[PDB]
């Protein structure tokens, strides 16, 4: 699936202040249904949760993210507005 | 050197949210502490010098269950 | 939704862990973050917060506190 994120609402998030503001957003889904959504950095890495299994995802510059992710289980990445 | 922790915390009824909030408030080198996500049921902490699998013991011991989702560095 | 500033005389063992605790305790709630070099504010973000009680029990349990702002 290409999973449409230009039309997902924003994640509920938290701009923590004495760190640096996070570049992406990121959203889980499981068989296309949106699980949950939230920040990350680009070009920077994050160790998460996805369903069943701890999953190392890594994101590039432009917030493109990747990771062996199970099976029915994706983590999409994008800019966030003006990054 | 900052760590950010993100934790699921089961809504089992009577401000268990404002709990968990709380015991994670507490824990030696909090920087920052926020309620996120899209069902409003997730903490994400952010300090140092903090042990995520004691903070799931302690959660799931004092105030209900809870789950760890996020372990990643905050340096950037 | 409010955002509340309030800074803390934190100079002991302790006593952020007191603070952010009872802050974060507090009905209402959504965030609460140190900020500051020194880390001696708090910034608490929620809804219908009461200044005057989350600034009495902080007097009481912690230390002095002083308002710095209500939006
Ligand atoms: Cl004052």
């Amino acid at each position: 699936r290409a999973i449409d994120l230009s039309r997902e609402r924003d994640p509920n998030f938290f701009d923590h202040p004495g760190i640096p503001v996070p570049e992406c957003f990121w959203f889980m889904f499981k068989n296309n249904v949106r699980q949950d959504a939230g920040t990350c950095y680009s070009s920077w890495k994050m160790d998460m949760k996805v369903g069943p299994n701890w999953v190392h995802i890594k994101s590039d510059d432009n917030c493109n993210l990747s990771g062996d992710f199970p099976p029915g289980w994706i983590v999409l990445g994008k800019k966030r507005p003006g990054f | 050197l900052k760590q950010k922790i993100v934790i699921k915390v089961a809504m089992e009824g009577n401000n268990c949210r404002s709990k968990a909030m709380a015991l994670v408030a507490s824990t030696g080198g909090v920087d920052s502490v926020a309620l996120v996500g899209d069902l409003r049921d997730k903490i994400e902490v952010v300090g140092y010098g903090i042990d995520p699998i004691k903070l799931i013991s302690a959660l799931r011991k004092k105030v209900g269950d809870a789950e760890l989702l996020q372990v990643s560095q905050a340096n950037k």
